[PDB]
């Protein structure tokens, strides 16, 4: 861990030692990097799949990926149905329900039927498409559940039909089971004992589906890299582990049941039967972590909220030092997505300038859905402290929203990490993002960090949903621009860079149109395409083909082969550094790496032995030595 | 563009490995989403990402089936036992030593 | 009170039933009580207008203000690319490329002669 | 693969005749007439408009493609035999293209000349939800160069911008072939059982 | 065409060669004559004003675009508005809305009818369920107006949604299996007319406008229906032809034929798949293949 | 254009209620007021009843840390107003008439 | 590795001159380009085989299982 | 290959005997054909063809 | 044809799926066949044959 | 109730005199952020439209009026202290907002776009 070059050298390994592997029976296997849905943002979206769910289904619903302050996801997707019907669906254990959204509504705080009413509508009564959707499902619900009339009458009810697929134990009554389904399953991103808040985003998520339908906002893109992060493998590792340490204590509790079978003994206040039960659980949950990370295989119980089962991790190829470099800037959308016959998901988009590179992507089958990062983009590991950011808001024009009941598209919804806290209008919510982006670069504002991503999104005509969404959790994908006042460094996010005008060179910078600068235009490529000598000459194909050529190259694995017990290795024997480099290949260190030979090229036509792709060695510069490897 | 090759700075970096932080810092910033990522499990804000899992899955409730004899209620009919449960407070990983 | 055909109740919050399947002749809230015997309230005229995106017609496309219909003969992509064809007298001759091959591979162009129509097409 | 300098002027005086072929392109779609300037908010209500149908863009994208291609035509007809520093035997790229041994004349002019228009299949550059094409540009930025008409040519490198346009027209042909895998193969087989 | 031997293409296509005398002003009135002709194509607006008290009484008004406009444009006088309206539209409407029901058991200021209108509205009182009212413009041909009662049992209604639904189905003027008629570039000289969709049955009835003798299809099996056998082998050389000719593709006709006269071998349209290869001699050829 | 401000009162004059839009109240009740006085801050409660209906409130912990209001009174011959401290009160009606609950399993 | 004892091309005695050419460097201070024409190396075919060598035997060497530490 | 998506089969070993020689006395180590230029467009080697020999004089 | 315990994979695919595949026994052992005689390689381009 | 203590009650209340006659007294809704002590300053510059800017110890507020629903509660007489006071639901006159302001700075074009 906290160890010099020198001291890595004398324990046998490299001295740039880069880690980020495990060892698995001696072969080093790393956890995929995998493209999922950005937390905490209800995205409206259209899938022809949600009419495929039934009958008066439309293909119209709002979907969030609501994320445990322990990584833990939960998929909530908000449908509405043909006749103004909205359900409410999510997944448990390999299980889809549904409920009508009116009784979580009513089950998560006390509400009268004026306070749904007038969440849905702020203002804007006066609206008669979105007024009759609504009594079509208050009085849908008071018609079909005409007996519960308050909150520990509907949380009796859910927690009766939600009994036996939560696993409850009988000590629990039934306004304590509704409420474990409450707290499991429901926002689980704003917690337990956050109920009020949980009330306030549904009703932002039932506004923003009617805005949906009636055709006021466009659909968000779940391919378009702003709707969108990273899963990353560390965090993977965590979330497949607490799966199994759960279950570990359901075979506890599996024994205990096949005693009480057998009415064998039972006194649970005796040491000696605790140990005389764990003798027959099944404990070793550290081999079912090396199952994982042999065979890439998850098995979970519950299902984790991702859509395949299996591809997770993968061998860390050492065949030269360009292909090992480029496993850990690597990112795949899913292998969900590779047996799909539709090439929206494949495309170059241009909400990927500067997170991920358009080059280095492979080329057959995995093209496009297999790659690799930009250079100088990072990923958030922990989550930046946002306690401070409601206080700063508040200071400038955002009423609070526990007393304004404001809905609309007409306003601007504030929100921090998925959590709504005010309303603006669209002027005063501009000069809100504005001002911030100004107290985060100029380190003088003490509760912002540096790298919350100020998302607002402005008002339009039929576009995205305006509001000022920030975000300051783990996953997200970072990359650095100059602000132009201040000429300090800035840290964006993809989900602001749509509405961002940030200049490529400063001598492009217009006047009063552009805020930011790039520090360099070759932040935007990857590190294996940005080695490259003078790629911005070559036909855009052919700088494809050399991030794919030179992960295949004979160079050098390592310096330190003879610890190493590898299946096989490929050396070549003299390297060269090169003549015509980038500045980067310095400061990646590539040297200790060499991977070719600079040669004498004629460009020439004069044996008649070359044509179509092939090319003619000297003879005598092979019996001296070149291009020799083992 | 003048872009050196730094011939006398390898050959002493070869032969002296650096005994402070290492060179080539953006190689370290290469890897930093999957090292930062696992670091995250055990280090930082409420114990690390494994110490705040494990009490989100905090309890599993059975009970016995033997009876108290109690008072003839509907209590005698609603008593279960004892309860055991079982729950995990704290999980760690060691550094990894080998045995005897 | 009365938002277009929904009316609710001014103590409890609650939604009222709608005045006209009741028996005997009374609305009230549910959580408390109102008395109405008379179903006072008037008739609630509440005017829906179809969405304009929902007659999708070769009509309403002509009353847009942009232009959504391009003219028949007037778009030839800009075509005097400098090929001595023999396909019937012709010099031009339109073009466009991709990349279809193994990234190994060159572009194959895309050939579209304009004079005669003749499709003549050349890899290298 | 260079121009004389006669000719290397002569393609800088038709692409200065460019900068402003998107702007007229725009306000023929839009039906405005007298040469609204770029900046006009009565354009850029409609632009948005445009960009909110499949149908309106393809017809935004086909005029404008159609008068860029124009530019870029009459620099390939004025400077390709006519303004190159060395010319045909001894020009070694023009005598590889005019005699089939390997290339065409799309070729040689993409690297003396200009790239021209990168369009995704059959339409122009991909645009956001901010009517962006990239976060260099401007909102609705009636211009060549924010549809993706690389004035570029391979001889003197591509600007950051056209750079990135043309890996979108790069992979466009990757990604064809990958729906590709098992097309004609059942076809003849069922013909040469009945045929044999 | 060459396995599956589809009747039942994706796009079915006809091409109509126009007559000499016959100009481009009178064959584009001729494509509209044709072409299917939704109801949903000639309004503007649907303007439903709700109102409840009294039974729930909907008023349903109709704004069309000017008549001008739609007769110059789908060739629909405002005369065969009102037979589609009374006749078709509203007996679709009121099977839509107990449907509806059934499953939820489970400006302008305008007055003065005439003795016609009067005589014309009872005329459709009698004929539907809940209709009670009825008016037309039959001055201009731009407003339709008919105010529905259902009872006061039944509560809310998406009364706009339903209107969409059967907009977006009733037909005003449809000749069978035929939805598009357009006239295209004349290319060499054949001054034609393509149409989505195939039946030849009705466009014998249009000699006035078509050369009935030269009129082709790309449906294989519609001409083997229509015209025989030998017809039918002519259009599958032309078929496969225009497939390799797209792509300056150019194969013999000698392979063609061969194909062509392979597939017309039995008198029907046999395919080069396993049914096709049901009528044959040799059985370690079948067992061989699949 | 200026006003001067004359009066500013610590002690609770004026609350202000948040309830739903049309709320009436008839005006022969009166909610009763609690006050938390944690040494630095104020977080009021909101309370009352009347015949059939039985409802409370409370102050919210994020907003009143950072978002005091004032209820103004301004009288256009002075060119000056007097203030006073105002909370706001995030307010509910429960209905005593419907606060029931049933059995926790089947009884089967 | 180790410096090439030929050039590839010339086929010059190249594997003599890799530490005097490290001393023109360290001691005497000279550019490149002029401490290989001291050498004697003036086809640029045998100036970039000893301008461009990386020598990783140095790297190479410090991993030695025949001694201590 | 090279850096720029040229790559190659060794189609023969050609001995220096019979390989082209220079006014400096160099034959090439690799012989490449121009006729792999035209339709590939790698306009990065023939300026790193030039950068590199200026760098190694 | 033989279900069985139905326990999915079933094993001993039995005389006809001996006979029916792509593999089978008419198309991998009667149609093609692999020869004696016959041999592979990587090709090279000659102008001088 | 019988909620847990720390809620010590609001057994006496001051005077708010709104009378609401028939000049008269408007009543007023403003905010405030809690960083700004109402007693330190004395004079609140207001407008008719939302064009205003104060400057207290180098923070610049603003008045962004939005005039053009939350019910006002007055103390009953000292003890019960509610009403909630109407005239036969009181709408305030005036509603205002004072936002603390910052001061973007131009971009210098002349230094930091360098030929």
């Amino acid at each position: 861990n906290k160890m010099s070059p020198y001291e890595l050298v004398q324990h046998k390994e490299e001295s740039d030692e880069i880690g980020g592997y495990f060892i698995v029976n001696g072969i080093e296997k790393l956890i995929r990097m995998l493209i999922v849905q950005r937390r905490n943002h209800p995205m409206a979206i259209i899938r022809p799949s949600f009419a495929n769910r039934g009958a008066s289904y439309s293909h119209y619903g709002i979907q969030i990926r609501s994320v445990r302050p322990d990584q833990t996801s939960q998929t909530n997707v908000l449908h509405y149905l043909n006749d103004g019907q909205v359900t409410f669906r999510f997944s448990w254990r390999k299980n889809e329900y549904l409920v009508p959204v009116v009784m979580i509504l009513k089950a998560l705080c006390h509400t009268s039927d004026r306070e749904i009413f007038d969440g849905i509508i702020g203002n804007d009564v006066k609206d008669s498409f979105l007024t009759d959707r609504l009594e079509l499902l208050l009085r849908g619900f008071k018609k079909r559940y005409p007996h519960l009339q308050n909150r520990t009458q509907v949380l009796q009810y859910l927690g009766d039909k939600f009994r036996v697929v939560f696993q409850a134990s009988p000590d629990q009554s039934d306004l304590e089971v509704g409420q474990e389904v409450l707290d499991r399953i429901v926002l689980v991103h704003l917690g337990k004992d956050g109920s009020q808040d949980k009330f306030r985003m549904l009703l932002f998520m039932i506004r923003k589906l009617y805005s949906l339908v009636a055709g006021e906002c466009s659909p968000d893109n779940p391919d378009a890299t702003q709707h969108q992060e990273v899963l990353l493998g560390g965090f993977l590792y965590g979330m497949i582990l607490k799966e199994k340490i759960d279950e570990y204590l359901q075979n506890i509790i599996a024994q205990v049941r096949m005693d009480i079978n057998r009415g064998m003994a039972i006194n649970f206040k005796d040491k000696r039967y605790m140990s005389r039960v764990l003798m027959r659980v099944n404990e070793n949950i550290g081999s079912k972590m090396q199952y994982f990370l042999s065979t890439g295989n998850l098995v979970s119980q519950s299902g984790l909220d991702l859509q395949q089962v299996s591809g997770y991790t993968v061998v860390a190829e050492k065949i030269n030092f360009y292909r090992f470099i480029s496993h850990f800037r690597m990112v795949h959308r899913g292998s969900f997505f590779a047996q799909l016959k539709t090439t929206t998901v494949r495309k170059l988009l241009p909400e990927s300038w500067g997170f991920l590179c358009p080059v280095h992507t492979p080329d057959g089958s995995p093209c496009g859905l297999l790659n690799h990062f930009a250079h100088k983009c990072r990923i958030s590991t922990q989550q930046s402290d946002v306690s401070r950011i409601p206080s700063i808001l508040y200071s400038l024009g955002v009423a609070p929203a526990s007393h304004t009941f404001a809905a609309g598209p007409s306003l601007c919804c504030v929100q921090i990490d998925g959590k709504i806290i005010g309303w603006v209008s669209h002027e005063q919510g501009k000069i809100i993002a504005d001002t911030l982006r100004y107290w985060k670069v100029e380190g003088k504002t003490p509760g912002l960090p540096i790298d919350l991503e100020i998302g607002y999104v402005p008002p339009s005509t039929r576009g995205q949903y305006p509001g000022l969404y920030l975000f300051g959790g783990h996953s997200r994908m970072l990359r650095p621009v100059r602000y132009l006042p201040l000429d300090k460094e800035d840290i964006v996010g993809p989900f602001e860079q749509v509405y961002m005008n940030i200049a490529v060179t400063p001598q492009e910078i217009q006047n009063n149109v552009h805020t930011h600068v790039e520090f360099t235009p070759t932040n935007i490529l990857s590190i294996l395409a940005n080695l490259t000598p003078f790629s911005d000459f070559n036909q855009s194909p052919r700088n494809m083909y050399q991030c794919q050529m030179g992960k295949q190259t004979m160079g050098t694995p390592g310096v330190a082969l003879c610890h190493r017990s590898d299946n096989k290795l490929y050396r070549l024997q003299t390297g060269q550094t090169p003549i015509v480099k980038a500045n980067l290949y310095d400061d990646y260190g590539m040297d200790n790496f060499p991977n070719g030979f600079n040669a004498v090229v004629a460009v020439i036509s004069y044996t008649g032995y070359d044509m179509d792709d092939a090319m003619i060695i000297n003879k005598s510069a092979d019996e001296r030595g070149f291009g020799y490897g083992t | 563009r003048t872009a050196d090759f730094r011939t006398l700075e390898r050959e002493s970096r070869f032969i002296n490995p650096p005994k402070d932080k290492s060179a080539f810092p953006l190689l370290q910033e290469a890897v930093q989403p999957h090292i930062g990522s696992f670091n995250a499990l055990t280090e930082g804000p409420d114990g690390g990402l494994l110490n705040l899992g494990v009490k989100d899955i905090g309890e599993k409730v059975i009970f016995d089936g033997k009876p108290l004899n109690s008072e003839d209620e509907i209590s005698n009919s609603g008593y279960l036992g004892n309860k055991l449960s079982v729950s995990v407070e704290q999980v760690s990983i060691a550094k990894p030593m080998s045995n005897d | 009170s009365v938002v277009g055909s929904l009316i609710f109740c001014l103590d409890c919050g609650d939604l009222l039933e709608n005045p006209n399947a009741v028996l005997g002749s009374n609305v009230e809230c549910s959580q408390c009580k109102a008395i109405y015997p008379k179903s006072q309230f008037s008739n609630l005229k509440v005017v829906t207008t179809t969405a304009d995106d929902a007659f999708p017609s070769s009509l309403r496309a002509k009353k847009s203000v942009v232009k959504t219909s391009l003219k028949k003969n007037e778009l030839k992509d800009g075509a005097t690319i400098k090929e001595k064809c023999p396909q019937c007298g012709n010099e031009e001759m339109n073009y466009h490329t991709l990349q279809l091959r193994s990234a190994d591979e060159g572009a194959t162009v895309f050939y579209t002669c304009t004079s005669c129509g003749y499709k003549f097409r050349t890899n290298n | 693969l260079r121009l004389t300098a006669e000719g290397n002027k002569w393609r800088t005086d038709i692409l200065k005749t460019s900068v402003d072929t998107g702007r007229e392109a725009a306000a023929e779609v839009t039906n405005l007439d007298k040469d609204t300037p770029a900046d006009d908010p009565e354009l850029l209500k409609r632009l948005q408009e445009i960009l909110r149908d499949n149908n309106k863009s393809g017809i935004l994208d086909a005029v404008t493609s159609s008068k860029v291609n124009a530019i870029t035509s009459q620099v390939v007809s004025k400077c390709v035999p006519d303004g190159t520093m060395k010319k045909f035997p001894c020009n070694s790229m023009q005598a590889m293209a005019l005699s089939g041994a390997k290339g065409s004349n799309v070729n040689v002019s993409q690297i003396m000349c200009l790239l021209g228009q990168q369009a995704l299949e059959g339409r122009r550059v991909p645009v956001m939800v901010s009517g962006k094409t990239l976060p260099s540009f401007k909102p609705y930025e009636t211009d060549a160069m924010a549809g993706g008409y690389v004035k570029g040519r391979f001889y003197s490198g591509i600007k950051p911008q056209e750079y990135y346009f043309h890996c979108m027209a790069g992979r466009e042909g990757l990604i064809d072939t990958a729906v590709k895998t098992s097309r004609s193969g059942y076809l003849q087989r069922c013909l040469t059982k009945q045929l044999e | 065409i060459v396995m599956t031997a589809s009747a039942a293409i994706k796009t079915p296509q006809m091409t109509l060669p126009i007559w000499n005398d016959v100009s481009d002003e009178q064959a584009d009135t001729f494509c509209k004559s044709i072409s299917k002709v939704l109801l949903s194509e000639v309004i503007d607006k649907v303007i439903v004003t709700e109102t409840t008290g009294t039974a729930r009484s909907y008023v349903i008004h109709m704004r069309f675009f000017d008549n001008n406009e739609y007769s110059e444009e789908y060739d629909v006088s405002k005369e065969e508005l009102q037979n589609v309206i009374s006749n078709q539209f509203i007996h679709l409407l009121e099977a839509a809305i107990v449907k509806e029901i059934k499953k939820q058991k489970r400006v302008e200021a305008n007055n003065n009818m005439n003795k016609v209108q009067r005589d014309r509205q009872s005329a459709i009182i009698s004929h539907h369920r809940f209709i009670t009212k009825y008016n037309f413009d039959d001055e201009s041909g731009k407003w339709c107006e008919f105010k529905l009662e259902l009872a006061a049992d039944t509560e809310k209604l998406l009364m706009v949604n339903i209107v969409e639904e059967i907009c977006r189905k009733s037909i005003i003027r449809q000749i069978p299996h035929i939805d598009r008629c357009v006239h295209p570039e004349p290319e060499n000289g054949k001054r034609v007319l393509v149409t989505e969709g195939v039946n030849f049955q009705a466009m014998w009835d249009q000699e006035a406008f078509i050369d009935v003798d030269g009129i082709t299809s790309n449906d294989v099996a519609a001409v083997l229906k229509t015209y025989g056998v030998e017809a039918a082998r002519n259009t599958i050389v032309n078929e496969i032809n225009n497939v390799f000719s797209r792509y300056a593709i150019s194969v013999s006709f000698r392979h063609l034929d061969l194909i062509a006269d392979m597939m017309t071998r039995q008198g029907t349209y046999l395919a080069f798949n396993r049914q096709g290869m049901e009528t044959s001699t040799s059985s370690f050829m079948k067992m061989s293949y699949e | 254009s200026e006003i001067e401000i004359e009066s500013v009162q610590d002690q609770p004059s004026v609350a202000v209620g948040s309830f739903f839009k049309g709320f009436r109240a008839p005006s022969d009740t009166t909610f009763d007021l609690y006050k938390k006085k944690k040494s630095e801050k104020d977080e009021f409660v909101l309370h009352g009843e009347n015949e059939r209906l039985e409802y409370e409130g409370y102050t919210d912990s994020s907003s009143q840390a950072s978002n005091q209001y004032v209820v103004g009174l301004f009288n256009p011959e002075k060119k000056s107003i007097q203030l006073y401290k105002a909370p706001v009160l995030v307010s509910k009606v429960v209905s005593k008439s419907s606060k029931n609950l049933r059995g926790p399993k089947i009884k089967s | 590795m180790i410096v090439p004892v030929r050039c590839f091309s010339c086929g010059k005695v190249v594997g003599d001159k890799w530490e005097s050419y490290l001393n023109l460097l360290q001691e005497d201070e000279l550019d490149e380009g002029t401490a290989l024409s001291r050498l004697g190396l003036k086809r640029y075919c045998c100036r970039r085989m000893i301008l461009t060598h990386v020598d990783l035997i140095e790297k190479f060497l410090r991993y030695n299982p025949l001694e201590k530490r | 290959s090279s850096r720029h998506g040229q790559k190659g089969v060794c189609s023969r070993k050609w001995p220096t005997i019979d390989m082209p020689f220079s006014e400096t006395g160099i034959q090439p180590d690799i012989i490449i054909n121009p006729h792999a230029f035209p339709s590939r467009m790698t306009i990065g080697m023939f300026v790193e063809s030039l950068a590199g020999k200026a760098g190694a004089l | 044809k033989a279900q069985g315990r139905t326990s999915g994979k079933v094993p001993i695919p039995g005389v006809k799926q001996a006979l029916e595949k792509k593999e089978g026994l008419f198309r991998k052992h009667m149609m093609g066949k692999r020869v004696n005689y016959a041999a592979r390689s990587v090709i090279s381009p000659d102008p001088n044959i | 109730f019988s909620i847990p203590d720390g809620f010590k009650k609001c057994k006496h209340l001051k005077n708010f005199p709104l009378n609401g006659d028939n000049k008269q007294q408007q009543v007023w809704l403003i905010k405030f952020p809690s960083n700004v002590d109402i007693s330190k300053l004395k004079s609140l510059p207001v407008d008719f439209e939302s064009s205003t800017t104060m400057t207290i110890d180098k923070h610049d507020y603003k008045i962004m009026d939005d005039t053009d629903n939350m019910t006002l509660l007055v103390p009953s007489e000292s003890k019960e202290s509610l009403k909630i006071a109407s005239t036969a639901p009181l709408q305030f006159d005036k509603v205002f907002s004072v936002s603390e302001t910052a001061k973007i700075p131009a971009i210098d074009y002349s230094k930091v776009r360098v030929p």
